[PDB]
């Protein structure tokens, strides 16, 4: 998996 | 323990999902991103109650032996407690594979079970693990198991130095491909094309920049000429014509068209001329009336071949509606326009030309970016496409067209999956392969890619699913028949910094070349055949065993779903006196036997093709 993170 | 199945082409859907207060769309379970979720709908209030379901359509029948659920990492809300997992092959009848309760923690959860055939898997969330609210969420869902084994097999990927969005087969087992001024993007009118030739014997690739014809040949019309050259016109340099010579691997400038065009279709006619029609992608919008090229005269207009009757009802208007015509040379020298518009047409190219309605393609809708394949004399299979080029649900529908004595259209079996941006390939046994495309047509996306090709057999009118390929092949992909009876598939994307470029291909070996166990089947051989022949002549062919059936397969050029060159002419041989010698009678009608390079395949009584020889037919 990857993550774009939270904003 | 089983490993994860590839998720290319999967589509997720749900009983309910949140979009208002956050992006809780079902598709978010398939993106690989731990930070994007499916969330059950909670807004505007009142919130959707438990239970909630999430369905995955894999687009193929996999063996499924488990499911992995990755919860969100940011809070506990919506962690699934009670779950059920159901499977379906048809999407209508469902079998329970597993039921349980997951613990209330952030760990990825794995459920395993005996392998089950399935195209669809549904997760039902029956409780929230901490009874916190009427919610279900999931960051990622993976399915464990194994892909189907056959029919047919795929090579490993073949590296290319560009996205091969156009291709043409050359004699001597080589494949020409090209992109645009760049290996990975397009734009402007800069007069340069990147090309790459794959040697199918050795795997070597030869890259060359083509600048000497002042032509960026992205988005063109293409066709093969009687003498073996490839004529490419229009595209990014919308007025230009360039000619490729396989003998020297060089291009030469041709004469400009009268009106610039791109995304048109070009077709070689019975006289060795090239007719063109449509193509508002470049050179201006609309009025892309017919023109015809000759070697001695260049391009001349056909005043009585207006574009009007081929236009679809594309919502994008003129830019799209004249694109990618399904054009075929017909017996006697006309051109048949089979679609994608509902209305079909007969076109004459003699004199000022003519256009006559051929009626509609039965009750088909417009089928832009669908395929049309000539699998026998005067016999066309059409399949897939969508009413719009852009943002349009594709169809699974397929229709046959017989143009031997008039025009007889019939709906045939649906494909197992809808497709737009697929490619059609005529095989020498008379079957037609469809490969790639996607469910919902959106240029430059791999979403909903169709990973399993299907093979249509005219004797049954059924589609059989093939083993799936590895790489999605959507807008800007190609596929074509090779002289060994295999099929090259490649390309997709050409969108620069986008993430969906595919600088590669894969070669499919169709079922007719394999033993049951997937090893190569023994095949017949051609020992001797003439390198050239003329329409209407008899030829004598020597094989390594007694063969009565042969197929002449015209060699192809293909781009943007369009291949006006391929066609199968099956011939029955008459045995003669020698060591498996036989006589074949070539049709005299050059509207059927369009002059150009053909692959001659010997077909044994088991339907196994030889490697073809090349015959240049005049
Ligand atoms: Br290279
Ligand atoms: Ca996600
Ligand atoms: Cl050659």
């Amino acid at each position: 998996s990857h993550s774009s993170g939270a904003a | 323990a089983s490993g994860p199945l590839p998720r290319d082409g999967w589509l997720a859907s749900a009983s309910d999902q949140e979009t208002a207060n956050e992006n809780g769309r079902a598709a978010n379970v398939l993106d690989g991103d731990a930070a994007t979720l499916w969330h059950s709908r909670y807004s505007p209030a009142p919130a959707a109650p438990l239970p909630h379901t999430l369905t995955i359509d894999m687009g193929v029948v996999n063996q499924v032996a488990g499911l992995r659920y990755l919860p969100r990492f940011d809070n506990m809300n919506g962690r699934v407690g009670g779950y059920s997992i159901h499977a379906s092959s048809n999407g209508t009848s469902w079998n329970l594979l597993a039921r349980g309760t997951w613990a209330d923690n952030a760990d990825e959860k794995t459920v395993t079970f005996a392998a089950a055939s399935a195209r669809y898997i549904r997760l039902t969330a029956s409780t929230e693990a901490g009874n916190r609210g009427p919610w279900s969420s999931a960051a990622e869902i993976n399915l464990l198991g194994t892909p189907p084994k056959g029919p047919g097999t795929w090579s490993p990927t073949v590296n290319f130095p560009l996205v091969p969005a156009a291709a043409a087969l050359l004699p001597g087992n080589r494949l020409l491909t090209w992109s645009a001024y760049s290996p990975i993007t397009f734009g402007g009118e800069t007069g340069i094309t990147q090309s790459a030739i794959l040697d199918l014997n050795t795997g070597a690739v030869s890259q060359a920049e083509v600048a000497n014809t002042g032509h960026d040949m992205f988005c063109p019309g293409t066709s093969l000429l009687p003498d073996g050259r490839i004529l490419v016109s229009g595209g990014s340099n919308s007025e230009k014509t360039s000619l490729f010579s396989p003998a020297t691997n060089t291009w030469a400038p041709g004469p400009d068209m009268n009106v610039g065009r791109g995304y048109q279709s070009n077709v070689t006619t019975s006289t060795g001329e090239v007719f063109t029609l449509g193509g508002s992608w470049s050179g201006g919008l609309g009025s892309k009336h017919g023109e015809i090229w000759s070697s001695t005269g260049g391009w001349r207009p056909l005043p009585d071949v207006p574009v009007d009757s081929i236009l679809t009802d594309d919502p994008g208007g003129e830019f799209r509606s004249d694109n990618h015509a399904w054009l075929f040379s017909a017996a006697g020298g006309r051109v048949f326009h089979a679609g994608p518009s509902r209305e079909m047409n007969w076109i004459s190219t003699a004199g000022t030309g003519s256009v006559t309605s051929a009626g509609t393609r039965a009750d088909s809708a417009d089928a832009m970016n669908g395929n049309a394949v000539m699998y026998d004399v005067g016999k066309i299979l059409t399949m897939g496409g969508a009413p719009g080029y852009d943002n349009s649900d594709a169809t699974a529908r397929a229709y046959t067209i017989d143009i031997n004595n008039g025009v007889d259209v019939a709906r045939t079996s649906d494909m197992a999956v809808s497709r737009s941006f697929a490619n059609g390939v005529a095989l020498p046994d008379g079957q037609v392969l469809v490969v790639g495309g996607q469910a919902h047509a959106v240029p430059f996306t791999d979403t909903g890619a169709r990973m399993a090709p299907e093979l249509w057999n005219p004797a049954t009118e059924e589609w059989t699913a093939m083993a799936p390929m590895a790489v999605p092949r959507t807008y800007h992909s190609v596929a074509l028949l090779l002289a060994d009876g295999r099929v090259f598939v490649g390309g997709g994307g050409l969108c620069g910094t986008c993430t969906t470029n595919h600088l590669d291909g894969e070669i499919f070996t169709p079922p007719y070349l394999l033993n049951a166990d997937g090893s190569a089947r023994t095949r017949p051989t051609i020992v001797d055949a003439p390198a050239t022949a003329t329409a209407g002549s008899k030829i004598s062919v020597t094989t390594g065993s007694k063969i009565s059936k042969f197929s002449l397969m015209r060699m192809s050029s293909v781009t943007h779903t369009v291949n006006t060159d391929q066609r199968r002419i099956p011939l029955t041989a008459t045995g003669t006196y020698g060591n498996n010698t036989a006589t074949l009678t070539l049709p005299a009608d050059r509207g059927v036997l369009v002059p150009g390079a053909y692959m001659l395949f010997a077909m044994d009584g088991n339907g196994v093709p030889s490697v073809a020889t090349t015959i240049q037919i005049s």
